[PDB]
């Protein structure tokens, strides 16, 4: 389960209903068929997760009931299994969301770094809380669990749905202060591309840190792997 | 080693039932019914000797033939008799003397106990052998690993691999 | 028992037991030991006091 | 939704076929171990604990880092060096979880002296886990940290089996009430009893993963919890009189 | 053998168990009934309830006896402190979110959860938080769903996926928010959809027609049989006084296991409407209430007023063997030889029982790896039999069908749809013959709608030819089977309730009788019931035959008496009276005996045992109640002896082998009067 999805059962809407119309594009159909080839034909049901994901980008960032029906008819499986899988996984959104999907880790290693400060800054600037969307349909805020970037905590991942499957982007933004995330959001709003990863270092190499969640304090100390890379070598396998 | 519910008063009821002299008593057909003193027409009706089957509502098996030696589980019943309703209230009205005495009291460990009881009382009786439960499972889903064996769709064909 | 609600430690009802003892036929009842434990004088006479109350088990 | 063992994946795995599931790190080091020798791999670490390991260090650390280091290295050496020490100094350290989020945490007394080893952290009633370091200082609410971990586990439980599915929310609410102090002394023993109830009684080990952190939390900081419980009376019982 | 029976120890008791058995099964063989919530006998192993945890030596963790295989030399303990501690903890985890709905829950009194909590649980609770609130779901008018009561034992999902084969239900959500049902608003299309409530161990799934009606202990349980079809499912009847409240299935592996058709589950409601309680005789103003003496005298006068060849007797679907034989003796004693059956093919020759029975038996059918269907729809002829067919399908049994391709809830091969396709298969033109010729235990089954064809002899001859060519009948095996959809047909066949050749000829030239008697018949054709002819009806429900009747005798319904009914395999079964007679109703054979005395020819028997003994003298196997004989086989001599009937009325190669059953939910007056079947029909009609 995730935000913006309080129901595990279908709800009727003029946008999402039994009369909803969806069909794959030729590029999307080709990509799905290529994905189909990764599994044996007698086990054709195993490719449901990537197909659901691709349909999710194709529709614009969420999955409709008609999309699930079409996927089930494509994979020759019962719709009930498709509904179960869709309700089982966090990334799969069953309701209409904004053009950009903002996800924040709430796990304790991120919390200690000042996660609530970043959340509060996002709430104060974008004007919406968790499970909410801007009136312009631009930014969608959501809360996530550990995203595997704890050394660069706090971190935020933002999903783009403005360029479809081929232009889909899932970018990590790490080592953030309220100023950092606000400027990232503003750059996205004006049409620019914010730089990925950490805002004060390249990767997980030793560097400074965020003290109190508000200020980056650089620090100098011992760093490894600073010499020339090791040459190829193998020992004598014989005896 | 002998252990068949060996921590209760039932053992004290197992014995005193096999007392010598007291275990050799016997009476003829309809003879005990003479001693009853009840109206003679009681013996004219038919009776059912059986053990009620397990209810579908529950998985319980205590009140079933499974624990036969543990609890008396053979019941004697009578054909239901004419019943109607009270004109003033609507409550069910009947005149059966043998309406509930069997389903509430008459309980027996074995069918032969009820057979002897009816014979000494003269009650004409029917025997209905209860169906035996099956413990052996089906070939499919026989073991927990059968839910995830290769029988579901056959062996995976290695034809969609790169380079086929 | 407000927060410690375990019951097996306090199921006296379903834990009583009856046992069929051995055949008490070839036993030796020495009445000598029986009558050796009895008093012989006005003194040395011991009586079992009347219990004040029945067991309560802390309640 | 996991299956039950027996059967095993090697006996019956994917599509009913033999299958072995392995970690990325264990697989990656194999050619290097094969090329550089099991003798060279065994040159590091203590007995039955040979080799190196990738360590992820986070929390209130001056230099958080994902670094490779020899096994059996002390926590104090591993953190003061290669990570810049504790923010505010080693004396400002409060507690550290050395193996991710499923293993019991260790206080400052246990941490100072213990090594990063499977057979050293286990005897400390903890675990090497994933060798992931989380560091908390004295200004931190440890109860809030464990409660957030419990909330994470509650959201992460699949719910296939009864005990975990129904007890994750119970544990979360217990911890949340503890955070506000709206709990009682005997309810701490009640919480420990519930943790014993879940542990080792479920389908998979996720129940153990959720039960263990609170167990160590109680065992090493029961004074903090009782102090919080009593302290709520200074802000809740004043209106009751 | 390599010791197919291995040995273990449970609480220091040596118990011999078959290989592949579980610790649950071993403890069952040990005489211990371990608490369990998700495991079922007829379903796959789920093992999520955690209620089967036991202790084994050299094992630090409790093991899932519902799933743990037993190893040789294993030691199992079931009364240790950790066992009870785990049981109590599991019960507590069950009850923390469960809503306090027992006063309004209908399963109170027969709730496995409640009894297991009483026995293996504690008495107190330390949970004071807000529970999880679950919205209810709509699956149709048969089952009332209270989803908040669900313990997620997954039994519904496994049952729907495996037994029904619909696989329409699943588990949505995750964790605490895991939810049960269908993501969309769907109506449960399963025909055996009422078994889920019985399989549901809680009040989450409840019978909507039975909801809030009465309590389990208020009922008197009467073991009965199902008469809605020809399979004869063993059931129990629960009633409060004279009124039937619910009907439930009971265990019979050789017949129906633990399953019941919803038609046989919900048609008890009709017993409350259009009921005949008093004798009626048509006067100048019309039918009026009259005494049994008056009605019997009028019937006797009408019967004696006409010649013996002007009297016809017809047997309905629900007439018992006793009434059938009594009426047959009555009409024979007065020189009448016109007999008809509402189940059709009244003129079919009945000399060898095997020719019109299932020689493989229902349980012996499970030994066949290949099954052939010839113009039958077991789904709508016997959904329980269809479920057993699906169970056979689940472990490698292949099925072939010759007839109309219909949904049968499992994959199969359609050989054809007309007798020409059958002839091609017998000739060698189809690959299915060689599969039949290579199968070790092939099976062929033919429905009753085939027997309703005017060219039934030709179809039987072709089927016999195919059986001979494929060796379907050989030593130690008989894959030939004949099924039916009505109970009274088998007893009529065995007792020889067949019209005389003189009456057959009289029908051939078109002779029309004047005295017509109905034994609970309401689906007669117009050709056997001429208009303007006097009609004497006996029954227990006001229907079409009753309306057109001139004299009506209120008979006994199957829920009020104990009649003999033999299923299509030839196993003798009897019903049982659960409630007394309704109104002034009388015993059917008693009614016929009274009429016989009034007319002037008394029947030689005056008791129920006497007429049953008369039946036994007619056919010995009637005495064997709840058993079956092995029918004799006479090879092709029977077919070569009925060759003339094949010559006359030759084969029609164009008519498809269809099923005459067009309305599953309504086949007889009781089904035609039941409100629940009408509600289901409307629901199936409101989906479009
Ligand atoms: S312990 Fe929790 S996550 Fe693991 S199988 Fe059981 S319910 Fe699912
Ligand atoms: S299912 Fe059983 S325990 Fe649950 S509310 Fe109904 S009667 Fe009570
Ligand atoms: S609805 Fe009933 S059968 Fe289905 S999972 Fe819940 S308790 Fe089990
Ligand atoms: S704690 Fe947030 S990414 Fe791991
Ligand atoms: S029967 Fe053992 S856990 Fe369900």
């Amino acid at each position: 389960t995730n935000s913006t999805d309080i129901f595990n059962i279908h709800k009727d809407t003029p946008e999402n209903n039994a009369a909803t119309s969806f069909e794959f594009s030729e590029a999307t159909l080709k990509v799905v068929n290529d994905i189909i080839a990764r599994y044996p034909p007698n086990y054709k049901q195993s490719a449901i997760i990537p197909v659901l994901d691709v349909t999710q980008q194709e529709n614009g960032g969420w999955l409709s009931l008609a999309a699930m029906n079409r996927v089930a008819k494509l994979l020759d499986m019962a719709p009930i299994r498709v509904y179960e899988v869709a309700t089982f996984y966090t990334m799969f959104n069953r309701t209409k969301i904004g053009k950009y999907h903002v996800q924040i880790c709430g796990t304790t290693p991120c919390r200690l770094q000042g996660s609530q400060k970043i959340e509060e800054a996002i709430t104060k600037h974008l004007g919406i809380g968790i499970g909410q969307t801007t009136q312009d349909g631009l930014f969608t805020l959501g809360e996530m669990e550990c995203m595997g970037a704890c050394v660069n905590a706090p971190m935020v991942a933002i999903a783009d749905y403005t360029k479809g499957v081929s232009g889909f982007e899932y970018i990590y933004y790490e080592d953030l202060t309220p100023k950092d995330i606000v400027n990232i959001l503003d750059t996205i709003k004006k049409g620019g591309k914010p730089k990925p990863g950490s805002q004060y270092r390249l990767k997980a190499e030793p560097a400074g840190a965020v003290h109190g969640g508000e200020k980056w304090v650089p620090k100098d100390g011992e760093t490894t792997l600073t010499g020339a890379p090791r040459a190829p070598y193998c020992r004598d396998l014989n005896a | 080693e002998f252990a068949t519910a060996s921590a209760d008063y039932s053992i004290a009821m197992k014995k005193a039932a096999e007392i010598t002299g007291a275990a050799e008593s016997a009476m003829g057909p309809k003879e005990g019914g003479f001693t009853a003193g009840v109206p003679l027409d009681t013996f004219t009706r038919k009776a059912r000797i059986y053990a009620p089957a397990r209810t579908a509502s529950q998985s319980g098996l205590a009140r079933t033939v499974d624990f036969a030696t543990t609890t008396p589980a053979w019941k004697i019943e009578f054909e239901p008799t004419a019943k109607w309703q009270n004109p003033l209230m609507g409550w069910t009205s009947s005149a059966d003397p043998l309406e509930n005495v069997g389903r509430s009291a008459l309980v027996f460990y074995t069918k032969e106990e009820a057979m002897r009881f009816c014979e000494k009382l003269g009650w004409e009786y029917e025997v209905t052998e209860p169906n035996k439960r099956r413990t052996q499972r089906t070939k499919r889903y026989m073991q927990y690993g059968d839910n995830f064996g290769t029988k579901r769709a056959g062996v995976p064909d290695l034809s969609t691999l790169p380079s086929n | 028992l407000v927060y410690d609600i375990k019951y097996f430690v306090r199921d006296y009802r379903r834990n009583n037991k009856y046992t069929a003892r051995t055949v008490d036929a070839k036993t030796t009842f020495d009445f000598d030991k029986l009558y050796a434990g009895m008093p012989t004088k006005p003194e040395q006479v011991k009586n079992v006091t009347r219990p004040l109350i029945m067991p309560t088990r802390g309640y | 939704k996991p299956r039950l063992k027996p059967p095993f994946p090697a006996g019956v795995g994917l599509y009913g076929c033999p299958t072995t599931v392995t970690n990325v790190e264990t697989v990656a080091v194999s050619p290097t171990i094969l090329r550089r020798g099991p003798e060279w791999f065994s040159s590091f670490g203590r007995k039955n604990n040979a080799g190196t390991k990738l360590f992820c260090i986070s929390g209130h650390v001056n230099r958080p880092v994902t670094v490779e280091e020899e096994m059996s290295i002390p926590l104090k050496e591993l953190i003061e060096r290669h990570a810049g020490g504790v923010r505010g100094g080693w004396d400002n350290l409060l507690a550290i979880i050395p193996g991710g989020s499923s293993v019991p945490l260790l206080p400052k007394k246990i941490c100072d002296g213990v090594l990063m080893d499977f057979d050293a952290l286990k005897e400390a009633q903890s675990g090497l886990g994933t060798a992931a370091v989380i560091v908390m200082d004295k200004s931190t609410d440890v109860i809030d940290a464990i409660a957030r971990l419990s909330y994470f586990y509650k959201h992460e439980s699949c719910g296939q089996c009864t005990p975990c599915r129904e007890g994750t929310g119970w544990l979360y609410d217990i911890m949340t009430r503890m955070k506000k102090g709206d709990a009682r002394l005997e309810e701490i023993d009640m919480l420990w009893e519930i943790t014993k109830q879940i542990e080792g009684h479920t389908i998979c080990a996720l129940g153990d993963a959720a039960a263990w952190p609170v167990q160590g939390l109680i065992r090493h900081f029961r004074g903090e919890m009782e102090e919080r419980i009593k302290s709520a009376g200074g802000k809740k019982k004043l209106a009751a009189t | 053998p390599p010791s197919d029976h291995l040995e273990v120890f449970v609480n220091e008791q040596p118990v011999k168990i078959p290989k592949g058995s579980s610790v649950l099964q071993a403890c069952d063989a040990a005489g211990i009934d371990i608490p369990r919530f998700c495991y079922h006998q007829r379903l796959s192993i789920a093992g999520n309830c955690r209620m089967c945890l036991v202790e084994v030596e050299k094992v630090p963790k409790p093991v899932a006896s519902c799933a743990m295989p037993a190893g040789p030399g294993m030691k199992i303990k079931t009364e240790t402190p950790m066992v009870k501690k785990a049981r109590e903890g599991v019960m507590e985890f069950l009850l923390i979110n469960h809503p306090l709905d027992c006063p309004i829950c209908d399963q109170g009194g027969e709730c496995d959860l409640q009894d297991q909590a009483m026995i293996f649980g504690s008495d107190r609770s330390r949970f004071v938080e807000a529970k999880r609130a679950v919205e209810d779901k709509n699956l149709g008018p048969l089952v009332k769903t209270v989803m908040t009561r669900c313990i997620q034992c997954t039994r519904c999902v496994r049952f729907a996926s495996e037994v029904a084969g619909t696989a329409e239900l699943g588990v949505t959500g995750r964790g605490r928010d895991s939810e049960i049902g269908t993501y969309v608003e769907k109506l449960m299309g399963s025909e055996l959809s009422g078994n889920v409530v019985d399989l549901c161990p809680v009040g989450a799934l409840t019978s909507k027609p039975y909801a809030f009606t009465a309590r389990s202990w208020e009922l008197k349980g009467t073991e009965s049989i199902d008469v809605s079809d020809g399979l004869g499912a063993n059931i129990r009847v629960d009633a409060r006084g004279t009124e039937v409240m619910r009907i439930l299935p009971r265990l019979n592996e050789a017949v129906n296991e633990e399953w019941l058709s919803d038609k046989g589950r919900y048609q008890y409601d009709g017993l409350k409407h259009q009921r005949l309680d008093k004798p009626m005789v048509k006067g100048p103003k019309g039918l009026q209430v009259a005494t049994w003496q008056d009605a019997l005298g009028a019937a006797a006068a009408a019967l004696t007023s006409a010649a013996p060849g002007e009297v016809r007797g017809i047997a309905g679907k629900l007439a018992d063997a006793e009434s059938m034989v009594a009426l047959m003796d009555l009409l024979r004693g007065l020189g009448a030889g016109d007999l008809a059956h509402e189940g059709g093919f009244s003129d079919m020759p009945a000399d060898v029982r095997s020719t019109y029975t299932a020689n493989t038996t229902v349980q012996g059918l499970e030994q066949s790896d290949l099954v052939l269907l010839v113009g039958t729809n077991p789904r709508w002829e016997s959904p329980v039999f269809n479920a057993r067919l699906r169970k056979m399908f689940l472990d490698g049994t292949q099925v072939g069908l010759v007839g109309a391709p219909v949904d049968l809830t499992y994959k199969y091969e359609h050989v054809g749809s007309d007798p020409a396709a059958l002839a091609a298969l017998a000739a060698g033109q189809h690959p299915f013959l060689e599969r039949l010729k290579k199968a070790a235990r092939p099976a062929v089954v033919v429905g009753p709608g085939v027997l309703r064809r005017a060219d039934r002899e030709a179809v039987m001859k072709a089927v016999h030819e195919l059986c001979g060519k494929a060796g379907v009948v050989k030593e130690g095996w008989n894959g030939f089977n004949v099924i039916h959809d009505t109970a009274s047909r088998v007893a009529a066949l065995d007792m020889g309730f067949g019209p005389s050749a003189a009456a057959r000829a009289r029908r051939a030239q078109g002779a029309q009788p004047k005295v017509v008697y109905l034994l609970g018949s309401d689906d007669y054709s117009e050709e056997d019931v001429p208009e303007g002819a006097f009609v004497i009806y006996q029954g227990h429900h006001g229907d079409r035959g009753a309306s057109r009747a001139n004299v009506v005798l209120p008979g006994a319904a199957y829920t009020e008496k104990s009649g003999l009914y033999v299923n299509f395999e030839g196993r003798v079964q009897q019903t049982r009276a659960a409630v007394p007679l309704v109104g002034d109703a009388r015993e059917d054979w008693a009614i016929l005996r009274a009429l016989s005395e009034v007319v002037g020819k008394r029947l030689p028997y005056d008791s129920h045992a006497a007429v049953r003994a008369r039946l036994a003298g007619i056919a010995p196997h009637f005495a064997n109640i709840d058993a079956v004989q092995t029918p004799v086989w006479l090879n092709g001599e029977y077919v070569k002896g009925v060759e003339a009937l094949a010559k006359a009325a030759p084969l029609q190669p164009s008519a498809p082998l269809t099923s005459t059953i067009s309305n599953f939910y309504m086949t007889d007056a009781i089904s035609r009067a039941s409100r629940t079947m009408a509600k289901c029909i409307q629901a199936r009609q409101q989906t479009k």
